[PDB]
């Protein structure tokens, strides 16, 4: 899943993202957020 | 022979012993933790080399965290 | 069960009915009560990271590499420019980059590694020990670029800078962690003290702006008629520390947004609970806010802290730790939430419960650390110490809401980390102490309890060391918290302890007396020469000649010991800048100096561990070979040589001869002329980086067993591999026979050359879990406090539930018990260590021993 | 031809009765007499690297690639390592994989780079510097390489870490070289003044010994109980420095002894001459002791001196200049040789020819110098300046027969390269006295003259502000030589400067003055705000506004050229160590410490070139804008935009107006107040780096040349594009018409705030030729030493003869004529520069200038 | 059209001009020295770019140093 | 041509010779040494 940055950002790059996707193990539910181009 | 030995290129390594467990500063090094005690100490033993010494109490495997200090 | 005291018949009944009939070993399995459904799923599902014996307990938990591999493509990148502002750029590509994690159920976010069944490790610090982690079942992965990484890494780090200045050989000793802890830049373990207080309330664009100005002054400065060369340059340094700070600022702000925009996205795109969402954009804004601006509320400090603890304990660089005053600097926003209601409207026990997140929060902490401080904190993720209580500087009580709140938390929660210390003052409000108490009579192994005064009085004697006259101030004095387990240190805007370069360490004195009967030489851990040639047994026709000999093994060793530290700090300064530490450090920003470099209060200590073992040995000589002569030191060192075998009588003499801690004259005349002259004596001769003296700290932490491990047959009757005594100044487990009130009188004859030691106890429970627990307590602590001893902390556990958990660990996951100087789960520790804890003396008090603690009924 | 005197007829007839015949176009070609066959030779075949105009004058002269590619092979090697260390390693390869060079007919060996006719370059400098070799026709080959060494470096290079702590506009306008000459950062252009005295006394195994021992000194320090961290840390760069300093010796001797053993082979295995067999051999064993043992005699020292030249002023770092006291440093080894006969026995003629061979070995010295500096030396390979004469620490006479033998081997071999500066003093002996004036009156341009007084007696004033309180001591003041052409600094074994940031680098007034007129605008070279904006023309309403303007804009320039200099220094000493100048200097070597980190003789300085020029401008100013209002400024600006075209009659009317060395009043009177009150007055209000003032140096070389050419029209009369005076205090060519003691007697008046002043005088060549020559010229010097004056050098050439060199410059070549502070090949020089020296004023003198100078026939 | 002035991509670079030397510090810019005074001046002017600047005296070409300064 | 470095010698390393050779141009003749292996 993916995100395009806000461009009023403190981190935003012309194309750059946040891909998000949910995990869930053993523990439990989370989300993981890398920034991508 | 019971004791650590050095032995070039041998099959039986301390490092794949599972009374050995690394050195805590340097992994090149290791400790035996062969020599236990009925009263419950674990005299451990400096390795200086894991890879060419063994002796014959050499048994392939690991123990758990329960088993080693 | 009963005992007679005054004229009356004491009942020691469980103040819970209940409690009569619940088997004694399963009593912890029946305490928690987390304060929220949320709490209790969030402790349920716990991320738990301990480590025992040099590995994780728990398959899953493995290393990440984004911290690693992002450091590394920010440090090819930035060759040429100065390293202040490498170290800034570094931070600030990691933090760019990384993968965030969000969790359910969390209110409290973030983390510091790619994935929450990771944590991060740390190529520039100590090649082996990362070599250490590639040969792991948890190594990073893809192993084969891990490789690569700390291939580039090697004559960069920090290892490798200070390694030239020493003997190798010198080197080959410490390393072997026998005889002396590994220097820190061997390792890479560490520890650090936050200046929270100015992120809290100045927030981070503050410091960008002040920085910014600084620069602009400085630039303006140099480009000012009539240019003064011996002047003008100083201006170079400090524009270089500011730009980083900047550098460092900025990419915190910006990935704890990130952070902030995690949660949104979730709520908007994940997250189907309304009630979830509303919570999760409620966590957003907060981290839009914080830290970049002054927190207005609990909610905004307890996220500013977090994030602030995850920059300066993992991400800029690795320390141990959580020192922090954490009443004292939450109690303005609570104020302001709970009590004022003025923003972030909260209740007495929604603090409560925020607490308890942030208790799980550290419990799910991962440590990138090395194998060696994955072997000696058995049971736990890592030291987590927080302290409490205490002054302030007008010296009044420091107690208050906030502190109850924080040690409720605890109670309810029951998780091992992080541990408490309550800084004890006879000003401290009753309503508090019970709150203490509630978590020491539950087993919780914390608060430790710290002498007030005698902190505080160590702040002003060190403050006067100052190398730009700008120590603690009197009233500055009152404001100290524990840096790890035991020693004091400055908190707040301004001179806190920026680094264990500066006070931390360890030595050990059972080892080194026993190459004292050897001619310096370790016949049985590592069969080379391990300290100075100090003269064979033949030469040792005294037992002066014996005391001489330690003290030659010590003085070599404690002068590596602290050389060691020097040199390390004289290249983290210059190669391992904390700019984002520096810009938070008041005097750091004032100066334009980084926070390794600029030192205003000095603090220096080293830890003996493994004291009372060398201790009771030089007792037993003393009295078996040369007074008595009963054997001579041939026959004792033959014995020794044979791990006793075939000498069974001659180790029972030496068992029985006299013992520290049971106010036992013999024993304890030669044992603080030991502490005193030896151990606290010829260390306070040294003089750290800081220019202060260096002075003892005795503790222990795991460390006691795994030097035990290391060291042969001593005098005191130990055979080898057997664990050392269990604190700084504990009596060895089993050897204490005269009671509690003994042990104290004892341990308060150590009076001078100390800056604390550790004093591990441990209470009969029945006792302590009845209607009278507290009023014996309370007088212990009197007491305690009356004969000026510096540290104690209590075990409150019985053996049965404690040799139940070994029988069956499945059913026992709630059972925490004290090691030493922090606490961990039972299951999780190695028989070993768990044994030396079954071995400590369970203490009963009798009626004379109420009666000299002027206990009251 | 004839001048009557005090009642005597003189006749200026040649004192050879040859030359009333030879045509005055051809003499100088008709004067050399090299000593023996084999330097006639060497001069025949003399591999001479002029450069002129940016450029080489002859096709064959082109960069190395070697000493570029081992310096970049070291330092990826050593990445990690310590800075200094990484230093020596650098040199050290550079050393051990050179190729060497031996050349037909040598005594003398040794040399730069990897051929004869080549010369290495500097990419650890200036990467603008390498970049414009690489686009020029004598490229390092193969380009490629070049090309991916030169963008290694440029992350690393001196101009990379100091650009950051400046403006970038103020960057800019430096590296014009218009206002300003560009710092060094920026060139790689440097000087030095290596401790000869201490290779030649002691050699280089006595140094390494000694570095040895204070290494193994510090650390049995480190490991001395009790540790002090406040001390023990200062040994960590202490041991850097001297481990460095061994490294660096090791190669040194390393590479004599390789330089030997090719003398060994060739004589061995390529000579078939069994002459030159011995003479080889002879060579191949003095380079086999020397430099590693104490120089024994005077063919040692030699070839020691020019070893220690080499790794000095080319290996191990480029530096420009010869400094040393050569009659002085060599007098001992001299006296063993030619006057006792005890080790390498010898003539004084011998010796005179090994000077000669010395001269031919500087002449073929090719620089790899940046193009600025291939501009502003026409005619010659680069600044090699030596000193003789003056006074010994007692302040008796310090000249010699071996003074003599260096002027006989100068007068001799006739080489425009090295020159000469002379320090004159009343004590001097006039057998000596008579040898320079052979020199001067055969036209060398050399010695130049300085007076020893006033040079002796700054030593002493600028020793006061060391800061380490060991400037020089009153006897050591006496001990000085000039550092490139003009300016005073210590000689021996400790206290030498080390670098052209401590003092160097030039100002140009008449730019200055032109932007002054033009609120701070360069119109006529860059188009562009080359200065502070301090005003428009009609701001400027009275000539105290003119005056206070061009004090603007000297303080803003003279701020940037130190502060500039000031940050190289920092960096230099930090990234560009000089390990084997430093294990050379007693004081370096003594306390550990960097060449360039370690100043104890502070000698702040630059150089105002063109100073005359605005000089002259301001006079014309004051005299027809403000006092006669003649023109308005609008009026005069409008014709300067003008170029003067159109305004012809407003040009000569400046023209005319007063000028600087009449002894005219209204001129001398403002003039005098320029130098003392802005020019020096001004400047040394700024302290360098070695917490002393800086004071001027008027000088000129090739830059009068090359600002003229990028200064507009100006009031004294010029167009625009024309030179600019040629001195520091030279009258402007062609405008002083009262004879050689007007000049005199204008340039006497400038007495305070200066450091020296470049005084070029033109003499007729008739009377200096004549048999009373010598009279005459010692009276003018023993006047201009009365006068206070600085410093005065001879040109002594005819008009004819440099017209028809410019006409058949092959019919010319052994013509050689001053410049400024520095001598050259006249046909070597572009048509611009020559036509400059060929308008200098030749100065006859007239009875009353003869009585003025108190003349006695 | 006779002074200096751009012309992107230009045929006739001041790079390529024997009237051109370069800078003495950049050798990215350059010094034109066309203008030559009849009482000697050579009255320079400064090169901000020389592959992208021209002008009408443009002549390919190198004058050797005794033309230059 | 090709001499092996003297085993005695400070820059002596194993394989270690001056490779030497004669030129002579228009100015005249010398000798050059590069060191190889
Ligand atoms: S092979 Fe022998 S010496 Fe080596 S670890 Fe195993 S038991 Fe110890
Ligand atoms: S093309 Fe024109 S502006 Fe450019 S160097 Fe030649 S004459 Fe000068
Ligand atoms: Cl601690
Ligand atoms: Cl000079």
């Amino acid at each position: 899943n993916f995100f395009p940055v806000p461009k009023d950002a403190d981190d935003y790059e012309a194309g750059k993202a946040d891909c998000v996707r949910e995990k869930e193990d053993e523990k439990g539910k989370y989300w993981l957020s890398k920034p991508i181009f | 022979q019971n004791q650590p030995h050095t032995e070039v290129g041998t099959a039986r390594p301390c490092r794949s012993c599972k009374w050995q467990t690394p050195d805590p500063t340097d992994p090149h090094r290791g400790q035996c933790t062969a020599n236990r005690h009925a009263m419950g100490g674990v005299w451990k033993r400096w390795l200086r080399d894991v890879e060419n010494t063994t002796c014959s109490r050499h048994e392939e495997g690991k123990l758990s965290f329960r088993d080693h200090v | 069960k009963v005992l007679e005291y005054k004229g009356k018949k004491l009942n020691f009944t469980p103040e819970d009915p209940a409690e009569e009939t619940i088997p004694a070993d399963e009593l912890h399995e029946h305490l928690q009560k987390p304060s929220t459904a949320r709490t209790k799923r969030l402790k349920e599902r716990c991320r738990w990271k301990h480590a025992s014996a040099g590995e994780f307990i728990e398959k899953s938990v493995t290393a990440g590499i984004e911290r690693m591999r992002y450091l590394t493509e920010a440090h090819k990148a930035s060759e040429g420019k100065p390293e202040a502002i490498r170290r800034a750029l570094g931070l600030a590509n990691v933090l760019n980059k990384s993968t965030l994690v969000l969790q359910e159920d969390e209110f409290i976010v973030g983390y510091h590694a790619e994935d929450p069944n990771m944590f991060p490790l740390y190529p520039e610090l100590s090649h082996m020990a990362v070599q250490d982690y590639l040969r792991s079942d948890y190594s990073p992965q893809p192993a084969d670029e891990a490789a690569a990484i700390n291939e580039y890494w090697k004559p960069h780090s920090l290892q490798s800078k200070c390694q030239p200045y020493f003997d190798p050989a010198d080197l080959g000793r410490m390393y072997q962690v026998s005889s002396m802890e590994a220097p820190s830049f061997a390792s890479g373990y560490n520890s650090i003290v936050p200046p929270y207080e100015t992120v809290l309330e100045d927030g981070l664009l503050a410091r960008i702006k002040l920085a910014e100005k600084h620069i602009a002054e400085a630039q303006a400065d140099m480009s000012t008629f009539p240019w003064n060369g011996t002047k003008g340059l100083d201006n170079i340094a400090k524009i270089d520390n500011w730009k980083a700070m900047v550098i460092a600022c900025k990419a915190v702000i910006s990935w704890a947004r990130r952070q902030g925009r995690l949660c949104k996205i979730v709520a908007e795109n994940f997250e189907t609970d309304p009630k979830r969402q509303a919570e999760l954009l409620e966590i957003a804004d907060i981290c839009q806010r914080i830290p970049a601006e002054p927190c207005k509320g609990l909610k905004d400090a307890m996220q500013a802290k977090f994030f602030t603890f995850l920059i300066c304990h993992a991400i800029e660089r690795y320390a141990s730790g959580y020192a922090q005053k954490e009443d004292t600097l939450l109690w303005p926003y609570y104020k302001a939430s709970v009590v004022d209601k003025k923003f972030q409207p909260m209740s007495h026990m929604d603090a409560v419960e925020l607490v308890e997140m942030e208790r799980l929060k550290i419990s799910e902490h991962g440590a990138g650390k090395s194998r060696a401080y994955r072997e000696i904190f058995p049971g736990s993720n890592d030291l987590f110490i927080l302290t409490v209580g205490g002054t302030n500087a007008k010296g009044e009580d420091a107690c208050n809401d906030m502190t109850d709140a924080i040690l409720e938390a605890a109670k309810r929660i029951r998780t091992a980390e992080p541990s408490i210390v309550f800084r004890y003052s006879k000003k401290n409000r009753e309503k508090t102490l019970r709150w203490v108490f509630e978590c020491i009579r539950d087993g919780l192994g914390y608060p430790s309890i710290k002498h007030d005064e005698i902190g505080t009085e160590q702040m002003k004697e060190y403050a006067k060391f100052s190398l730009n006259g700008n120590g603690a101030t009197d009233e500055e004095a009152h404001n100290w918290v524990n840096v790890l387990c035991m020693s004091p240190g400055i908190h707040g805007r301004r001179k806190t302890q920026k680094t264990r370069s500066e006070g931390g360490g360890s030595i050990f004195p059972a080892k080194l007396l026993e190459i004292s009967l050897n001619d310096g030489y370790d016949w049985s851990y590592a069969d080379m020469q391990l300290g100075p040639k100090t003269g064979d047994l033949s030469s040792l026709k005294s037992f002066e000649d014996v005391w001489e000999a330690f003290r030659k093994q010590y003085q070599y060793a404690i002068n590596l010991c602290i050389s060691t530290k020097d040199v390390s700090r004289y290249f983290e300064q210059r190669f391992l800048q904390m700019p984002f530490v520096s810009a938070i450090d008041d005097g750091c920003m004032e100066l334009g100096m980084d926070a390794c470099a600029l030192s205003e209060q000095p603090n220096g200590w080293h830890n003996p561990i493994t004291t009372i073992v060398a201790a009771n040995s030089l007792v037993a000589i003393k009295k078996l070979v040369f007074e008595e002569k009963k054997y001579t030191l041939e026959q004792l060192s033959q014995a020794l040589k044979a791990n006793w075998e075939g000498f069974e009588e001659m180790r029972v003499d030496f068992k029985r001869a006299p013992k520290w801690g049971n106010d036992d004259d013999y024993a304890d005349g030669i044992i603080t002329r030991f502490y005193e002259e030896i151990i606290g004596g010829e260390m306070r001769k040294i003089t750290n980086y800081s220019g202060g003296p260096v002075m003892p700290t005795g503790q222990a932490v795991g460390l006691y067993m795994e030097v035990g491990s290391r060291t042969g047959p001593t005098p005191d009757g130990r055979f080898g591999g057997e664990a050392a005594d269990d604190g700084g100044i504990s009596p060895y487990m089993g050897t204490d026979k005269k009671g509690p009130t003994a042990v104290l009188r004892s341990v308060s004859k150590v009076q001078k050359n100390q800056k604390g030691n550790l004093l591990n106890q441990r209470l009969s429970v029945p006792i302590m879990r009845s209607k009278h627990g507290f009023e014996i307590w309370n007088s212990y602590i009197k007491t305690w406090h009356d004969l000026n001893i510096d540290h104690v902390q209590f075990n409150v556990v019985s053996t049965d539930e404690m040799r139940a958990a070994q029988r069956e660990p499945e059913k026992h996951h709630d059972l925490i018990v004290r090691v030493s100087g922090y606490s961990a789960r039972f299951v999780d520790i190695p028989t070993y260590g768990q044994n030396t804890i079954i071995a400590r003396q369970e203490q009963d008090f009798s009626a004379s021993d109420l009666e000299f603690l002027n206990v009251e009924i």
